[PDB]
């Protein structure tokens, strides 16, 4: 009943371009840690047993 | 560094294998001790004039 326009300054356009760049380290840094986390289980640790 | 602490992480565990144990056996064993005196128990009754 009370939608609002969407105002798009030069302030929002900003803010979300520095979002992308912090977006864009944190995938980098998260595949990463997964390629570590991968490597570090197949050599250290085996099946399990009941 | 990060290739360091994984083979770190691998080694510490491959270094986590028991060799051997090590113990005394002596339950049964006693200490023996050493008398010096046989103990006889007896004793000479004579009369006053040795009949």
């Amino acid at each position: 009943f009370a939608l609002a326009q969407i105002n798009a300054d030069d302030e929002f356009i900003g803010a979300i371009d520095k979002e992308s760049a912090e977006y864009l380290d944190e995938y980098a840094t998260l595949a990463r840690d997964i390629s570590n986390s991968l490597t570090l289980v197949k050599a250290a640790f085996g099946p399990l047993e009941r | 560094e990060d290739m360091a602490k994984i083979y770190g992480a691998v080694a510490a565990v491959s270094k986590n294998v028991n060799s051997s144990v090590t113990y005394e056996v002596k339950r049964g064993t006693h200490e023996l001790i050493k008398v010096p005196t046989i103990p006889h128990n007896l004793v000479l009754i004579q009369s006053d004039n040795g009949k």
